[PDB]
RNA sequence: AAAUUAUAUUAUAUUAUA
RNA sequence: AAUCAAAAUUUAUUAUUUAUAUUAAAUAUGUAUGUGUAGAUAAAAUA
């Protein structure tokens, strides 16, 4: 039997990364303000 | 999912941008 | 030459060129 | 033509399965979210 | 304009590479990657 | 929901408080 | 393109740190989880 959903998301919360996940998500802000840009001309 | 989870806090203005 | 045509072919998802459709 | 047309869905359902990801990006750059 | 361009049989190359380079623009919006990976 | 990219090993840390 | 002694650079004093080892009481109740810093590198499937 496998976990239940919330303690998997808090475990997840928990126990990674902080600096890989902050690092992927800015970037990936960055992209999509780049998206943004390139389809606003 | 953690982008989806902010879509909630905008604005009715700029909701429909796309 | 009957017509010309420009076609949107699409070989991937990432991948679409224009081809010149002629009857 | 309807090729083009076929273009223009596929770009449309690319930018509507990411409609929330657009908006929260464009919300970011125009300052308009609520904590 | 003019109406030479308004019959089928005849095509102006510079629409078409315009055309092209619009569909070279989609390319472009197409390469992006929007996937959360979150 | 598969292929495994995964290094992995063990130990330590703070004005106890001077 | 118009200069000159920071730690070019050496030495010392109540005093500023981080480290160096010193360094202890305490069961009346309730209790205390980090990032990193390191050495050579010879296990692996909740997405």
């Amino acid at each position: 039997r496998e976990l239940p959903r919330d303690v998997k998301q808090e475990l997840q919360s928990f126990v990674a990364d902080a600096a890989t996940t902050l690092e992927s998500r800015v970037k990936y802000l960055k992209e999509l303000d780049t998206m943004n840009q390139r389809m606003k001309d | 999912r953690w982008a989806a989870k902010f879509y909630g806090q905008v604005t009715f203005g700029p909701r429909n941008y796309p | 030459i009957v017509a010309y045509d420009m076609r949107v072919v699409k070989f991937s998802p990432k991948d679409h060129r224009q081809w010149i459709y002629c009857v | 033509k309807r090729s083009q047309a076929k273009l223009r869905f596929r770009i449309r359902q690319r930018l509507l399965k990411f409609q929330r990801q657009l908006a929260v990006a464009n919300a970011i750059a125009s300052r308009s979210v609520l904590y | 304009l003019t109406p030479l361009e308004k019959q089928e049989w005849y095509i102006d190359e510079k629409l078409v590479k315009s055309e092209a380079a619009k569909v070279d623009l989609m390319n472009e919006l197409s390469r992006f990657e929007l996937k959360d990976f979150d």
